[PDB]
RNA sequence: ACCAGGUUGAUUCUGCCUGACGUGGAUGCUAGUCUCAUAGAUUUAGCCAUGCAUGUGUAAGCGAAGCGAUUAGUGAAGCGGCGGAAGGCUCAGUAACGGGCGAGUAUUUAAUCUCUAGAACCGGACAACCUCAGGAAACAGAGGGGAAAACGGAGUAAGAGCAUGUGUUAGCAUGUGAUGAGAACAACAGUGCAGGAGAGUAAGAAGCCAUCCCAUCAGUUAGUAAGUAGGGUAAGGGCCUAUUUAGACGUAGACGGGUACGGGGGAUUAGGGUUUGAUUCCGGAGAGGGAGCCUGAGAGACGGCUACCAGGUCCAAGGACAGCAGCAGGCGCGAAAAUUACCGAAGCCUCCAAGAGGGCGGUAGUGAAGAGACGUGAAAACAAGUGUGUGUAAAAACCACAUGAGUAACUGGAGGUCAAGGCUGGUGCCAGCAUCCGCGGUAAUACCAGCUCCAGGAGUGUCUAUGAUGAUUGCUGCGAUUAAAAGGUCCGUAGUCGAAGAACAGUACUUGUUUGUAAUGUGGCUUAUCGAGAGCCGAAUAGAACGAGAAGAGUUCAGAG
RNA sequence: CGCUAGUCAAGAACGAAUCCGAUGAUCAAGGACGUAGGCUGGAGGAUCGAAGACGAUUAGAGACCGUAGUAGUUCCAGCAGUAAACGAUGCCUACGCUGUUGUGGUUAUGAGCACGGCAGAAGAGAAAUCUAGUAGGGCUUUGGGGAGAGUACGCGCGCAA
RNA sequence: UGAGUGCAGGGUUCUAGAUCUGAUACAAGUCGUAACAAGGCAGCUGUAGGAGAACCUGUAGCUGGAUCA
């Protein structure tokens, strides 16, 4: 099937190369898998050496961290509001690293508010959160390690980011 | 038989031409100059006859050996 | 950018020599940005594939020389 | 064929040069040798230690001078070949000696042949009947015979070497 | 090739084993274990040419059936185990000792020892690490493991080890005046005493030698074991203690110097 | 470290043809003995009848039928475990991670070593067994029991990733968590199996440098060159995809086409060179041609599977099977290459083994490819035969002693080069010979024969490639007034080449120390009757690491011109 | 390149205490000139004369000789690209014997510098002869026994040749 | 991911072909005699016409000329 060998690359300086053998496994590919959110469906894939990979069809839920006052909570995943690699991932709502999503706020609005100066401190984000907006951004990786898992957005990443929502 | 073209060679000793039958299988021999060039006197002529029906002309012509018939 | 690297080979019949180069394509980082122009020599260290042609990186540079733009005398001397 | 063993032969390069082949010829008849081969054979021998003293008499270093010269005058005395007295350890006489090797000649080779010590030492009435004796097993040394009229003849083995009577 | 090797042709095997090269197409392949395959070798050549004790393949097996060779202190039974340099071997019917060390040549050669001897090794640290429960750890050139040591051994030093008790009694560091021993290069199975060293960065040190009858001679660190606390040995050395002649020297002590 | 014959009525030159000598194949005639090597590579990576080349069991995983027993036992059908990815064969394809030298990561690794290291319950089936019973065969059905260290679930240890502290970076702390197991048995006194961390072996991907011919092939490339972000993989990366930037490579030969397994090495050789490398070692690729794949630690495997194309085999016509660039063997093709042989022994590899397996490997048979040592008489007195013993896995040969005896040379030549007859008889520009020069028209030392000589000799002639001859390819080292040979004249880019004086710097340059070579080759010594042969020793090329010297080369200056 | 005046640019050599300071040698590709004969357009047309036509001479002359006669031969604007385009001797730069004769400058009037001719010598060369002596100075072109052949196919220039 | 196979084209190497046109060898055939002697018009190089055929004629050049004058 897929490969990733350079058999078939031009050289640097534009010309073609013959080919002197026929295709290996110990460089084979494999097709992209698309999460999409919906009620959890994982497989188990054997992998080089008879290790096990876990790739993720379906995820429903993330962890989330809040990175300035350190805690985890988990929470409902609802839509895809920007990818910086492809708009078309943003329209079918397929997660990966780096997608920008639109989260159940309720746990961490009460977890936040316990900070008598919080309003002072993030004016925006307290805004957002009472509006019911809550965003965060996915680091791992679903097709790779069968899971997502994020942080809330803060400071000046949340003014870099909704610009790029805006109309 | 290798080429399908068709030669002309010389026959070396002196009966020789009496051993040979249209139809017979010959084996030719190179004359042993540096290109395919003529020897001695003989005008365009660049092979000879080795052996006849699988033996050695020479022993053939001499009367040492027979034809296999 | 490209750097050319200079060299000679030795051809054992003739006892003689033929002069060769070779093309290196590098990086070079913003923190050099103003810094290194056409003609300056660089010195570059080894690292992984950055990309299909790329392995290594600009990490200094020799300024191409100038010993003094030359003194001129007063005129009241 | 490429495979093993060595060629000890080299063939003249003219094969009817009239001064070679006279010389040649005389030698073969006195010595009693079976032909050609034989004889070339030992010019090949001959020409290789030749070879040796000029490239020791040339080197520029003293440790390949010192070592090997020293090596090669006591093998060529052994074989009963190059009788002198040679010094050890005084470097005027290694390099004078060296150049006594290089106009050695294949006679002293033939003479150390048991056919010929067998004849020389008046053990049989001809270079020929040698060669006969040597053949046949009437021929014996340390107690043992020795079938092979080529059999070089180290110096000193003289005193051990026997004829016996025909086995009729 | 799909997968593993293990067949090994008679003319690629290692110069320091000293094999005939005319006798058959193949030799044995060490098993995996403790010394690299280049430093080692298998205990089957041992018992049929180093130490001869079997004539034939039927006899070598009997022999480990039996349970009677012992290395480093517990009974083997691979033919194909590997055995290295410092690396005590024993028979404990008839109380045999023999250590395995290297000729003036290179080849490998056992010497004969006293139960005393047989109670310890040498070893040279490799690496230093910590693991899992704050663990610290020391690692050796043959594979050796060692928990709670002495915190001030350091990489490179040389380590004596207890047999018996499989724990770490003495250590040794690269210094001026120590005796060192030769484990590859042009001058394998000398001995000598260290003159000097000249530290390099990111690239090997340079040591620089006396011998014991006038000689010097320098290598990299990389080659050399350091085989005693300050002046003198631990291990006992062989029948010749590791001095070796060219052939111009053998001929001088042979015929005599040449002469004004 | 070398020459000879041949343009003229003679001469001196240019110049090429031919002889004389190594080596790889083919072939004519002849052949006594013993020893060491080697054989369908060249043409068709053409086609294949037959037989063999891969299987393994203990005291110690589970054990059905049968036999048998005061509730014992046995002896094992299947299951499980470990191997079948190595070795063997060939050179089609590939101008390239194909080759040499360094380095150890951005990676995965069953076995094996060192340290460490394990409290767990429940359930069905599959195969064999038993009763029917299909199909031409190859191959399969129903129904019912029953095991595991085989398999699936439960709890439970453990636990990927993510985030923040702290220690690069292990580790530790805290929050959050997908996932989620595990073997004992025998006592001849041991053998196994779960987890970690480090080694050890093997791959994947990378750095530097070197690599053939055609200009009657001058422009080539658009995943092409790069960037940002993501997917994918054991892992870096246009490896793949989205939007931005236009790059990258060329007369110091890009791109296209033709051709090629690459080295260690071989042949010739005073020196400088010229030619070759299918072929004992290393690495690569393939299994009729293409393409996909399951299982596994590891295959894009072909003595595994699947489909097409080209070919085949058996049938009861409905279907089935199969791939000798393994070992013997057959047919073709060619000028071209061995036995359908023995093997509880040697060297090694494989298993659950005080044992089983191996055409891998060894032993002989066959053949004037190559290489040693010796016979064919002596002057008194000579191989090869035979019988015993040895030898071996069993043999034969070899060697020892003892018996008979009296056998044993051909190939090419004899005018010059070029060693050796104007000998006798035939033939008369015929028939033939002759590498070259030339012989023969009735007085032929050259044809056809007799007889004597010469040369090498168990060997000698011929054909064909190549190295030498050859200073006729010229770096060392040829020529250009008239022999073959200076552009009709200028300008000019790439290219090759460039003052004196005073100073300066170290990358080339040269050299030290250390690495870098099994075989072959080189310098040696020791044992087979001798000599090739065998065994042990020493030094070594190119290439790389670190220092040193500064004449030549290089860079700068101006009270120098 | 050969009659006389006037006019317009640049060059070579010589004399000398002028200025700048390595700016230089040779040259694939690329560019400019090139007798004669030929071609495209204009002007012109005395003499000479390919082709063509006659008269003689000869076996025959189609030729040589004589009569006649056209394109060309001259000029302006271009194309073309060959010669026994030869001293059959590439360009820079060296080291080198004597006598004699020129041309142009300068001169202590003794000589020099640039460009030549001639006659010996010594070396050289197969000789004839000497642009050819001595020599690992630099750079480009170029030959490798006669023939076939400077011919075939492809390509580039040209209106064609 | 892709074997196979349709239909157009190219790139290479071979081969057929009525007829035309080169070269080479032709014991000695036919017609002349162009070159080598001042070869019977001294020869040769470029270019342009013409002609059974060697060749002939105009124009510029060369001596390797029959002249170092
Ligand atoms: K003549
Ligand atoms: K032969
Ligand atoms: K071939
Ligand atoms: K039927
Ligand atoms: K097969
Ligand atoms: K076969
Ligand atoms: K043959
Ligand atoms: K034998
Ligand atoms: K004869
Ligand atoms: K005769
Ligand atoms: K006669
Ligand atoms: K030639
Ligand atoms: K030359
Ligand atoms: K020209
Ligand atoms: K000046
Ligand atoms: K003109
Ligand atoms: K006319
Ligand atoms: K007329
Ligand atoms: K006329
Ligand atoms: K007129
Ligand atoms: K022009
Ligand atoms: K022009
Ligand atoms: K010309
Ligand atoms: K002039
Ligand atoms: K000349
Ligand atoms: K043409
Ligand atoms: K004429
Ligand atoms: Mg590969
Ligand atoms: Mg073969
Ligand atoms: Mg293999
Ligand atoms: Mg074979
Ligand atoms: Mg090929
Ligand atoms: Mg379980
Ligand atoms: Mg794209
Ligand atoms: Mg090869
Ligand atoms: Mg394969
Ligand atoms: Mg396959
Ligand atoms: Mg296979
Ligand atoms: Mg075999
Ligand atoms: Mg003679
Ligand atoms: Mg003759
Ligand atoms: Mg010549
Ligand atoms: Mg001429
Ligand atoms: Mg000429
Ligand atoms: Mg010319
Ligand atoms: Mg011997
Ligand atoms: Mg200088
Ligand atoms: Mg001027
Ligand atoms: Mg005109
Ligand atoms: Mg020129
Ligand atoms: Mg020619
Ligand atoms: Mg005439
Ligand atoms: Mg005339």
């Amino acid at each position: 099937g897929i490969s990733r060998s350079n058999r078939h690359k031009r050289k640097e300086t534009g010309g073609k190369k013959g080919l002197h053998e026929k295709k290996r496994k110990n460089n084979c590919g494999r097709p992209p898998s698309n999460t999409r959110i919906g009620e959890r469906r994982v497989k188990q894939v054997r992998v080089r050496g008879g290790n096990i990979k876990h790739r993720a069809l379906r995820l429903d839920t993330g962890n989330i961290a809040c990175k300035t006052h350190n805690f985890t909570l988990n929470t409902s995943i609802q839509n895809v509001m920007y990818h910086p690699s492809n708009n078309e991932f943003m329209r079918t709502n397929i997660l990966t690293k780096s997608a920008v999503v639109k989260i159940n706020g309720q746990p961490f609005k009460h977890e936040l508010e316990k900070d008598q100066q919080f309003e002072s401190k993030d004016p925006v984000l307290f805004d957002n959160l009472r509006k019911g907006n809550c965003y965060a951004i996915i680091t791992s990786r679903p097709g790779q390690v069968g899971m997502a898992d994020g942080y809330l957005l803060q400071g000046e990443e949340l003014k870099f980011y909704m610009e790029k929502f805006k109309k | 038989v290798r080429l399908n073209k068709k030669v002309i060679a010389y026959v070396p000793h002196d009966g020789g031409l009496n051993q040979i039958e249209i139809n017979d299988e010959v084996i030719v021999e190179g004359l042993g100059k540096k290109g395919c060039r003529s020897k001695g006197d003989i005008p365009g002529v660049r092979f000879r006859v080795c052996k006849v029906q699988k033996v050695s002309l020479k022993a053939l012509v001499t009367k040492k050996k027979e034809r296999p018939a | 950018i490209v750097v050319v690297k200079r060299y000679l080979h030795y051809v054992k019949k003739y006892k003689r020599y033929e002069r060769r180069y070779k093309n290196v394509s590098v990086h070079l980082s913003p923190c050099f940005k103003g810094l290194v122009n056409v003609g300056d020599t660089v010195i570059c260290g080894e690292t992984r594939p950055l990309s299909k042609t790329k392995r290594f990186v600009v990490v200094g540079f020799e300024k191409k020389e100038i010993k003094e733009k030359k003194l001129k005398m007063l005129s009241e001397i | 064929v490429k495979s093993k063993g060595i060629k000890k032969i080299v063939v003249p390069h003219r094969p009817f040069e009239r001064e070679r082949l006279v010389s040649e010829m005389y030698i073969v008849g006195k010595y009693g040798l079976r032909n050609k081969r034989e004889l070339w054979t030992i010019q090949k021998m001959c020409d290789s230690f030749k070879l040796r003293a000029k490239d020791l008499l040339i080197t520029p270093d003293e440790k390949e001078f010192t070592l090997s010269s020293r090596r090669l005058l006591k093998k060529l005395a052994e074989w009963g070949v190059f009788m002198e007295d040679v010094d050890y350890n005084n470097k005027q006489s290694l390099t004078n000696n060296l150049e006594k090797l290089l106009d050695l000649a294949p006679t002293s080779f033939l003479e150390r042949r048991l056919q010929h010590r067998i004849f020389d030492l008046g053990l049989a009435s001809s270079v020929h009947q040698a060669r006969a004796f040597i053949h046949a097993r009437r021929v014996k040394i340390n107690g043992s015979v020795v079938n092979k009229p080529g059999y070089l003849v180290k110096d000193g083995e003289d005193g051990f070497i026997e004829v016996v009577e025909s086995k009729r | 090739v799909r997968g593993p090797r293990k067949h090994l042709k008679r003319l690629n095997a290692p110069k320091s084993w000293s094999l005939d090269k005319n006798g058959g197409v193949f030799a044995p392949r060490t098993s995996t274990g403790p010394h690299s395959m280049q430093e080692s070798i298998p205990l089957c050549l041992l018992l049929t040419r180093i130490l001869k004790v079997a004539s034939n393949n039927k006899e070598i097996k009997h022999i480990m059936k039996n349970r009677l060779i012992t290395v480093n202190g517990n009974i083997r039974t691979d033919s194909r185990y590997p055995v290295g340099i410092m690396d005590v071997l024993s028979i404990k019917k008839t109380n045999e000792h023999y250590r395995l060390l290297y000729n003036i040549a290179g080849k490998f050669v056992l010497h004969k020892i006293t139960e005393e001897e047989a109670q310890y090794r040498i070893a040279k640290v490799t690496n230093k690490k910590v693991v899992k429960g704050n663990i610290p750890h020391t690692y050796t050139s043959c594979g050796g493991s060692f928990k709670y040591a002495d915190p001030s051994i350091s990489i490179g030093d040389s380590v004596k080890i207890d047999i018996k008790t499989s724990k770490i009694v003495e250590n040794s560091s690269l210094e001026v005046g120590k005796v060192v021993y030769l484990i590859k290069g042009k001058n394998i199975g000398c001995l000598g005493v260290i003159t000097g060293i000249e530290k390099r960065e990111g690239t090997h040190d340079i040591v620089n030698i006396v011998d014991k009858v006038g000689r010097n001679f320098s290598t990299i660190f990389s080659n050399i074991l350091v085989v005693g606390a300050d002046d003198n040995p631990w291990v006992t050395f062989t029948k010749d203690e590791g001095i070796k002649y060219s052939e111009y020297e053998q001929s001088i002590k042979e015929y005599g110097p040449m002469n004004e």
